[PDB]
């Protein structure tokens, strides 16, 4: 436990997710009590949602530490899969959020100001620290887009409360609502793409393009006769695993060819590759 | 492709010690702990004999003289000890990359004790003469070293211009060398002198060794 | 008992083609590939090709446009077709059986020497080569057998069918007005000779002459 | 579409789980209804849950048809691992749907709506009634979803008698509870799936399998094993053997591949690497 | 283990005919589409000597009249044509499974043209004289078939108990027998008698061929 | 030029300790496996064991608790070692070389010949065979050498040092009365007996034993 938290600090994508963690409890504490001041019309409600964010940041941060880990005879390739676990169910989340601003925009369809200024600067100190986000790239990917998806959120409520008050109107917030879920599901649309693609052991698409050029290097080598069962596939972020089959010679040199398609297939950027030799009857 | 350069061109060393053979590759010949170079010996008058494979393997019969070492670009052949029939050249190639490419090759020679060549002289044949040609040939066997001088003399004159030198290669018995030096002449020239006259100046005496004939 | 032959022409014209056959014996086609390399004084080894036990070639890339090789392994014969020869192309041409599992070549055959040229076959002319009169007999006595104006390479000199060989000494051949001059010298006991008959074989498969030549005293 | 109606109609077995959907998305649109209508958060969780349910079982036919879908270059291995992302996602969105009817199960017993509307107030017995007849008629989950319903039995009961407004939040949180325990299992083995674990079924084989082929002659170690689920009962396994300079790889490579063919590997890629000594 | 049965134990054939032997293998050596079964053949006083490995394939060195065939567990050596030097046993050894395990053998005999015994008698010798025995010794030299019977007769009459025979191998050159008989006495019984003969008799001729000495 | 050389005892005590080494020429104990197979006249050949470059060894199961092979690379030698030897272990015993990248044995060593009894070594008796007076001279004269009273298998027999090969027909040995009896024959032209020397060499390693016994005439 005490060696948990020193492992957290040492990582730098850990650390700035317990400083939101924190962060996020401290206003949490601090909103629940403004809460219970009498004033639970709505703010229990947002109270709960953003406890709700604190647990997709808990989430990611948990991803992290679990991708840290090393590998063992259940998990041989380790835990870092977490990141893209972490990627998908944060998009799920956002997804379902986009579904909860639906929601609170359909509680008014047709027919103070105070905490959501504290949203709005934890949110821009979201925007300032997670700028690199664009296991960093799978886990920032998601907590940026989370973070980005409440921050805009807040800006259209807080577009609503002001145009309510400044020129009255009484029905921005539905479309502003509608506008905030659809700007947010478009944003988390290609990380979902992408961990989809990851999660169906599809062919890496860095890795796609220089694949068939690379069977006809290997196709090339000298007594090799076909290549067979040839699977390519993504473990983690720029981590790429492949397999094949190769029907060489009956007096092939398996050494050579072996090592000529290992260095093929890593200029190509293969981190762990497989190549069993099958040697011709003819 | 891979250019493989052999150090030295020629080798001299003596009976019963070690001799190094050394090939430099342009680009590296190593694969996932495995050097692709390949030692081949290749006497006169013969096809190539594969000595060593993947830089440091024996290839099966061949004697245990023979070693191979080294990786990454620089390979060294070592005979140790040499004998007289390793009298021959050695070549490194690579199977590393296509083309497969030799190394320019390195000349084994064996050294010995200095020996007087054996100087013998014919005069040209009847049949020679009927046909209307007429060659002198002078026979220098087994002698040591290689470096030797033949001077031709008619009559007490020497002649430079029709003479056509061939030497052989190194035994691997007695690791010496044997010269022919041939007088090619016409019938008149022939028949106009006498006194045909073979000279072999080599470096075991001073006094060069003298063969002639008349008529 | 791993052997192999090659048949193919000593001479070829210019711009023509080469076709080499190489019989194989001690072993099968059907998994092993054989290599196609040729060695000439200028160039040195070349590897030319190789052909694998399914049919497939892999050429060197500087002949890749005119090299061809082929095989049948029912009468275990590697076929090589070369096109467009130039002067550039004398060499001796070697197949040789790739060593099993390795980039080496184990085995290999006693190679055809191929001449670009547009000149034509010459027969050998083979002269004795006796010692003048009988001075300095002394004990080792040298018998020589000259070989003058033969086109193209080779020729193979013997002293009465292979059955003296040591003593024997055959010299490089000379080019020299687009003849060849060869030169072989044989020494025996002065008991041998001229007391048992000794002759020099020469034979010139180039144009299929066969000459077995007496050597005499004068 | 004509063909389609037909068929499905003349069937039997794909005959009562079409009667399984329709008519649970049907009672899930009255119950979801009549929630909106009065005050029944708790209903609208048992209609969200069983309608999450409905999803379940046909996002595991629209999976199925998606993975009879033959591969492709860019997906290798074909579109096998649709089942397990879909099971992965219905168990995700089931867990939402139970944090947030929880959230709001919480915000309602801090204060009560107090609108209790009857009308059709056995709308209940009516849920018990239906997901009895689907989960006994027609086929932890087996189980789960009845105690779903008796969440909802005891707040109706307690909406009457007494008007008792703590009763509606309790159950909305006990049947949130219910969902996330009934929902674990499927995530875990999901979750398994998805990491590139060892196939628990293949775990305790494996020690066995390594020493079988350690035993092979001519055969030095065994590196960088690595065997994963890529869909129900399909293993895809990967090893790097160091043999010696001289062993006989064909026997080696059958032999490896019989060994962890026995013990259910299907996809097998064995690496022979010789060694120098 | 996989147990190897070879049939028939025994088979003659005659010169350039097809010769065949059949091997049974109890479980399949047959490993994705390799069959791991291996041909030696075994001369007289001679190693095991490699033929064919994995069932099809010619070993380097060996004639090509050699030929492997078969799968799963049936497997047949033919040998096309049969030369007398072919007179061996032959094995097939099995490398599917752990121990390797090999056939029972299949002894090839050389039919040829029925050839008379060569036979030569011999009285004990003078050093076995001062020894303290006598023993007489008969050598019947390439004969065919193998099938011969030797009789004893001491001055005339039947003698068998110190009868001891040794056969020779059929030959590899001219596919024939040896037969060498001896007979292990004392002095008495050798001074005693006089007269002693080797009779043998052959299915080439009808008459016994007699050898014979006195003292 | 790959040899495989066994030197191991002829003669082993039941209950005893068995030590062969197989000393390899031509090929490295770096890349090549040895195996060890024994063959006997009632139980056949049988494969005993295998160890690897690597110094890995596999025995057969049945051998698994009293065989232990073992080598160095230096010396290039294979060290044969079996435990508690009993009258069936009675065979002669191969070092074979694996062939390279297949489950067969290529190269064999001419083998040991090792018996397990509690006699004791013997030297042989060696006894010459002339045909009695001149009876019968004709052109084909066959001669005899008897080796009587010798154990353990094997002796060597041979004639003129090598040199009469031909017509020479050696017999297998009888085990009779606990000893080994065997005889030689070869014929030599009438002209050529007793006209030149004919001598019997016989050779028993057992027992160190070297004799050149010389045929006369009777
Ligand atoms: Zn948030
Ligand atoms: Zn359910």
């Amino acid at each position: 436990i005490s060696g948990w938290f020193r492992s957290i600090l040492s990582d730098k994508t850990s650390r700035n997710l317990f400083f939101f963690l924190c962060l996020n409890l401290s206003f949490a504490f601090v909103e629940l009590l403004y809460g219970i001041w009498s004033n639970c019309l709505g703010l229990i409600s947002d109270s709960f949602h953003m406890f709700f964010d604190s647990t997709a940041i808990l989430a990611g941060l948990a991803a992290s530490v679990i991708s840290k880990w090393r590998d063992n005879d259940a998990f041989s390739y380790g835990y870092v899969r977490a990141e893209v676990l972490a990627g998908f169910v944060n998009g799920l989340f956002l997804i379902f959020t986009a579904f909860f601003i639906f929601s609170e925009g359909v509680e008014r369809a047709l027919a103070l100001l105070l905490v959501s200024i504290l949203g709005f600067v934890v949110n821009l100190i979201g925007i300032f620290v997670f700028k690199h986000g664009g296991p960093s790239r799978q886990i920032l990917q998601g907590v940026f887009l989370h973070i980005l998806a409440d921050t805009l959120g807040s800006i259209g409520v807080i577009a609503s409360a002001i145009m309510m008050q400044n020129f009255g109107l009484m029905i921005a917030d539905p479309i502003c609502s509608i506008l905030i879920a659809i700007l947010i599901v478009v944003s988390v649309i290609p990380l979902l793409r992408e961990s989809v693609g990851i999660l169906m052991q599809r062919t890496p698409p860095l890795l796609e393009n220089s694949l068939p050029q690379c069977y006809q290097r290997v196709q090339q080598l000298q007594g090799v006769y076909s290549l067979q069962e040839q699977h390519f596939w993504t473990l983690c972020s720029d981590v790429y695993v492949g397999t094949l089959k190769l029907i060489v010679a009956p007096d092939a040199d398996a050494r050579w060819i072996l090592s000529q398609t290992h260095n093929i297939f890593t200029q190509a950027g293969v981190r762990q590759l497989y190549v069993q030799i099958d040697f011709a009857a003819m | 492709d891979i250019v493989l350069t052999q150090s030295p061109a020629s080798l001299a060393v003596s009976l019963r010690r070690r001799a190094t053979i050394s090939c430099r590759a342009s680009e590296s010949v190593d694969g996932y702990g495995h050097s692709f170079m390949h030692w081949y010996q290749q006497k006169s008058g013969q096809p190539p004999k594969l000595l060593i494979y993947r830089a440091s393997n024996l290839e099966s019969g061949v004697p245990a003289r023979f070693s191979g070492s080294g990786s990454r670009t620089d390979f060294t052949l070592t005979i140790d000890p040499v004998e007289a029939d390793d009298a021959a050249t050695y070549y490194c190639q690579q199977s590393n990359e296509d083309p497969y490419t030799f190394g320019s090759g390195t000349k084994l020679e064996i050294k010995r004790a200095d020996a007087a060549p054996t100087v013998s002289i014919f005069p040209p044949s009847s049949e020679q003469l009927t046909s209307g040609g007429a060659s002198v040939v002078c026979f220098l066997n087994n002698f040591y070293p290689k470096d030797i001088n033949v001077k031709w003399k008619i009559d007490g004159s020497e002649r430079q211009n029709g003479v056509l030198n061939s030497w052989t290669d190194q035994d691997s018995k007695d690791s010496t060398y044997s010269m022919s030096s041939t007088l090619t002449l016409t019938k008149d020239e022939y028949e106009r002198h006498n006194s045909y006259t073979c000279e072999a100046t080599h470096k075991t005496s001073t006094s060069p060794i003298v063969k002639s004939f008349n008529r | 008992e791993v052997q192999l032959q090659e048949s193919g022409p000593g001479l070829v014209a210019p711009s023509q083609s080469l076709s080499i056959t190489c019989t194989v014996s001690g072993f099968s086609l059907t998994n092993y590939a054989v290599h196609w390399v040729r060695q000439s004084p200028g160039k040195g080894l070349e590897w030319l090709g190789v052909i694998w036990s399914n049919g497939r070639t892999d050429y060197n890339a500087a002949f890749i446009s005119r090299l061809s090789i082929s095989k049948d392994n029912s009468k275990s014969q590697v076929f090589f077709k070369m096109n467009s020869l130039q002067a550039d192309d004398t060499a001796i041409y070697y197949c040789a059986r790739k060593l099993a599992y390795e980039g080496a070549m184990d085995y290999w055959g006693q190679g055809t020497s191929v001449t670009v040229s547009s000149a034509k076959t010459t027969p050998p002319s083979v002269y004795p080569l006796a010692p003048g009169s009988a001075a300095q007999t002394n004990s080792m006595v040298t018998l020589g057998c000259l070989v003058k104006g033969y086109f193209p390479e080779p020729v193979t000199v013997t002293w009465n069918s292979g059955s003296l060989s040591s003593g024997v000494h055959t010299f490089p051949a000379v080019l020299q007005s687009d003849l060849y001059t060869l030169s072989s010298s044989v020494t025996v006991p002065s008991s041998t000779w001229p007391s048992e008959t000794v002759t020099c074989n020469v034979a010139h498969p180039a144009s299929s002459t066969k000459v077995d030549k007496k050597i005499v005293p004068r």
